[PDB]
């Protein structure tokens, strides 16, 4: 499953230090990643199995909850869940938001005008580690010469 | 930086870049409608700091309301929040510094909002969650506000990630203390944003009038000339001084065409002393123009 | 106070977000008109049903103002007309100012009107109007913001509301009710008022018929002064004239200009003839310019 | 006409709704241009490529046009050109008019254009992109709304079009079509026309010219009346020349000024020489008045 | 408009500087033509398949053509062949002029071909071809571009297409379809005719 | 001083590789212009701005020149045009040939004007574009190279650039400046002088004229070897002024054949009487060969 | 012997057979103008040779072209 993954540095010209092709460089936005993801695409019969895998429901925690032991840290899953529009919710407006409220870039499909089809909507992606920024550079290091 | 403006058909999923790209092309027609007007529709309405804790290299900045070169406005009382507290410990060698408002520039390939990461370009806005009263009803919530990664940065370094707009000068005064620059004019949008240009208007107001009231008593063409020029741009350029709240350009123009009548008869002034228009940098602009005034007038 | 929402994958829709978009939106409009104009506010077009002016009932038929606060009211393209005005509550006055009033937002919320009665009004109303899809043919019922519009007199209490003149009545000679032929409510365009519109073509009539003498006649040096001033006023004066949908602070420059250079002629009259601009109440701007800029002509 | 939503806590999200905020955003923004301008309209850019010309087609590169009722067409920045107009079936004419076109909106829905059969054209196209999203790093397919933009000549019907011409063609010595070199579409910017901005320069260092040569000379009060209305003119007429980002009305009253000073000391020259402005036919205005004052200075 | 890109030292690398380059390289080679050739435009090679013409199909073999526009085609090296033209809808007619259609440019971009449909025809399309490098022994698969070519008859409209006549068919004593011995292409090169 | 870039396995992305192609690949393109051509180079078009002349300023508003190395200026596709020229100090003559000039390129480097000083004047300027990319859709800012070009006067010192004439002024009976009325440039298209075209369009219509007497017309032997010379050259004469836009050598060429054949009819003139072909200074050139023309045509 | 026109692909692997696909039609396209006019556009421009040795069984070149 394919990935964009932003770059640290772009790819630019330069006389003491350039770039070799054997590193096999790209434009210096984003490059791709088909080895970090996979798809798991679910599809049910009934109204009552698509609630409980939409977000907020019990399926989708649990769900989630297995995928934590058994892939781990190894790979992440990208979750999308494809059914009968029928037997979707029409995005309605909250004051207040609510775990199975619709998400406006998953979820959220307007009301249609009295015009089923099979609608793919997402669900979510399963990751562990977020990647975040607590590098703390160094002060030391292991440095044994042996 | 393409707008793909949404359609809304008979059903259909809702989805983030259908209200980006909305607001995106909002914020372009507005810009446009300026734009059939005024050359440069952009510029300082207001900048005010606090010197208390400059005397202690620090420039700490209460209000800023400035318009960018890119359509966007930045409003730090109505929408936004202040920057950063500038420290001036760094140039403490240098007898002068200018200060800019800085906004990191839009990437055309997403990742502009700051997830507290650190990477070579500066991210544009910053997410902080905080309760919205609902207008209709009686209930209040948490909602996601997007803000400006606004910051102060010196004018001499390297400013190529972010697009700029002067709102002060420090100097060093005798003291060894920074302070601010007692005549100073940032990029102006409103006449009020410059309370030095203001007083010195107000100034060759008082002149003018002063020069018409004597001329007029005592009543040769050069008469006629000169007072007639008093007296066509007296009523307007009255009207701009009392409601300061306009765009420069126009007040240009006013006292452009007085310059250039009174130096009809002055054979001592050079017809090309009145300078262009210069939205960057008006100190060459309205100092210059208005000691021009000043001399013509006590020419009589 | 404005709260600029950010859109983004996983966000919740609340109504919230919606309702501060749009008024970031109309603040961004108001900001662009200040550019420009010192007072980007004032009324557009009134119009009212005289016909039953005789037995004291005000019945607006158009309205569109703008209001200093940067909301636009128009019942033509999209609002509602307000209640008809009972002026039998003022029969024992022989002058009533009428101001359209708005009421004023409550920052704390509870600005739609759900029937519930409180000593503040609201500015909202709720209509279900059954409103055509343009993208495709299907047609359904939505929820529509009207604003709760109403005419008040002048001399009431108005503190909780934003209001705008539209119109003055006085007492004909029969006792009814008439509506005053010389009143001006603040203006964005020239249009708006007839009455005005009448008197600056006569100005414009008469500048002409001087101007054509002066160049017959063609005291060189006097004639010269006159028809110069005359000559730059009239091709912009004209313009201005000929497509009246202009902020009248555009007119108000012209025209001071010409009467500034008009006092350099004649010794009688101060130069503090020229009146102020005031927005207000342009009544005491625009008669008294015109009437000046009259008599320096005829002299 | 326009239904401005409520946005409520129990409200459904309706295509309507999203449709008719649009509506009043765009006459909002519509309603501020017009305080300070008649017609807030006109070509901004009208680039053809002019190398096809020569083989019977008109392939345009970039489009700027802002129409009668507030829509912008910008093919730099949001939509799409229209299809290559065939020179061909106009073999018979030596100078055709080509106008800019687009559908009317019809109020009573059926906008967007389904592929289906319509006795009217169609005004919305429905065109998939993969849209990027600005806060994050993904990107997705949206629908994006483009216009169904198209080149047509001025004499057909035109009835179901709002129309704004952007270029004239006539033949040239060997039959071929070209560009005609004086062609001015209504404009909103004087930057739209390259030969009309030619000849402003040119007056202006004309204007340059004749007074640096009085400014040298300094009875006599004829150069002094004179030399005033030059020295008066050249500080504002060269600012509006140097940065051509405005509305012609701006520079129209500038420029009527001037004339109109001259118009005092020519005698051959009636001050009715001063034409009126015209927005919708600009060559009957600036062509006219700019020969009227190149040769009142000349003189 | 050409924008030759400057090269330097902690410039970025950028598709923009390439596809500007190659235009102006374009550019460059055409103005020396034209310092001795009133019409450097014109056909090399318009060899046809014709013994398909008895069953409707007239389907091309060989085309080299330069465009009015500069544009070089070049089937034996660098461009693959147009789909074979159908004759069916021909049928009432005794004498078809066929030429070689190329979609112009999109001054706004959007020339490349995604798979989608439009009012305007794309001009490029990718492809993916196995490419031997020519230092070394090894091979890969690299994007290339080719021209979106097709072939039209000219009682067609033909306004979105750049044009240049390759053959003419006419009925045969049999009602057969065949070439016209008697037909000449503008032509760039003698030997093409 | 070219070196080609070795484009295999491993290679590094260093920017003197792309400059090195670049090199080459012009290079490459004028060894082939010179094929046919003894020269490829001069003025395509050279038109000025003439409102500017009363005000002792000169101003260029469309160039496109090819220099002696292949160098190729193009201010309509291309390249910016050259700052206004001031005519001041040269207001002591009567005569000013101006040329279009362009730095000599520096084999040690520092070609780039980065604003600094320097007693070599840099060649190249660093402009930001914002570019559409073709291929897709998406548009970014690259870095555009323009040259330094800029008029000089041709008695000025030129060591460092390489120029051609564009343009020659002289003083009116009035004394304010205008263009010489007869100048011609080095051409590179025939097309690119005016005052050549009529000039051309005239022998043309006189040598169709005698053409069509002398043809209609047919001591007999002299008759038909004159109509001879005349029906031969017209045909392709008529061809190269038809479709005028062709290196100046293949008119010459073509002319000059006509004007040795009539030299065997004529014994009032040398045999010499053709010019050779200057491309620096064709204003000796083609004025005499044509007026030699026009004047062997019309003896007959 | 084919030639290619690369397709400069933003995000794509930069690759060594592009650059050189993009030199060999720059060449192709020289060598096609040359081909309009000229019937045999090859040969030799210079041809110096130092013979200074050629007495001693050696031939050695100054300049070719």
């Amino acid at each position: 499953d394919r990935r964009r993954i932003p770059l640290k540095t772009p790819l630019t010209m330069r006389v003491h230090h350039p770039v070799s092709l054997k590193s096999r460089p790209v434009m210096g936005d984003h490059a791709t990643d088909v080895n970090g993801q996979v798809l798991l695409q679910l599809s049910t019969q009934t109204g009552s199995e698509v609630q409980g895998w939409l977000p907020g429901g019990h399926l989708y925690s649990d769900l989630l909850a297995l995928l934590h032991v058994y892939l781990g840290s190894r790979l992440d899953v990208r979750l999308q869940l494809c059914v009968e529009r029928s037997l979707l919710p029409d995005a309605r407006l909250s004051c207040r938001p609510a775990a199975g409220s619709p998400q406006l870039g998953r979820t959220a499909v307007m009301r249609t005008q009295a015009k089923a089809r099979v609608m793919t909507i997402s669900l979510g992606r399963y990751q562990r580690v977020q990647e975040h920024y607590q590098r703390k550079e160094t002060q030391e290091n292991g440095d044994y010469r042996w | 930086m393409k707008i793909y403006r949404p359609l809304w058909e008979d059903g259909a999923f809702l989805m983030p870049q259908q209200f980006q790209q909305q607001a995106a092309w909002d914020v372009h027609l507005a810009d446009s409608v300026a734009r059939m007007g005024l050359a440069h529709p952009w510029g300082v309405v207001a900048a005010e700091f606090d010197d208390s804790l400059l005397p202690l290299s620090r420039l700490n900045a209460t209000r800023l309301i400035v318009r960018f070169p890119d359509g966007t406005l930045i409003d730090t009382e109505r929408a936004d929040n202040l920057p950063p507290v500038c420290d001036l410990s760094t140039v403490s060698d240098r007898s002068l510094v200018d200060i800019v408002l800085a906004l990191p520039l839009l990437n055309a390939n997403g990742g502009n909002l700051d997830n507290g990461s650190e990477s070579e370009r500066p991210r544009r806005w910053k997410s902080e969650r905080v309760n919205v009263q609902e207008l209709a009803g009686h209930e209040q919530s948490e909602v996601a506000v997007l803000r400006h990664n606004l910051t102060l940065r010196m004018a001499h370094q390297e400013n190529a990630a972010w697009l700029t707009c002067p709102v002060t000068r420090l100097v060093r005064d005798a003291q060894g203390q920074w302070c601010r620059d007692p005549r100073f004019i940032p990029p102006l949008l409103t006449l009020s944003a410059s309370p030095s240009l203001m007083t010195e208007l107000a100034e060759l107001l008082h002149h003018l009038q002063a020069r018409r009231q004597r001329l007029m008593s005592m009543r040769d063409v050069s008469l006629f000339w000169l007072l007639n020029a008093l007296n066509s741009a007296e009523p307007v350029l009255k009207e701009l001084l009392d409601m300061p709240y306009r765009h420069p350009e126009l007040l240009y123009r006013e006292l452009a065409r007085l310059a250039g009548s009174l130096l009809t008869f002055s054979l001592e002034h050079n017809v090309d002393a009145v300078p262009a228009y210069h939205h960057e940098t008006p100190e060459n602009v309205f100092p210059p123009l208005l000691s021009l005034l000043n001399r013509l007038l006590e020419a009589s």
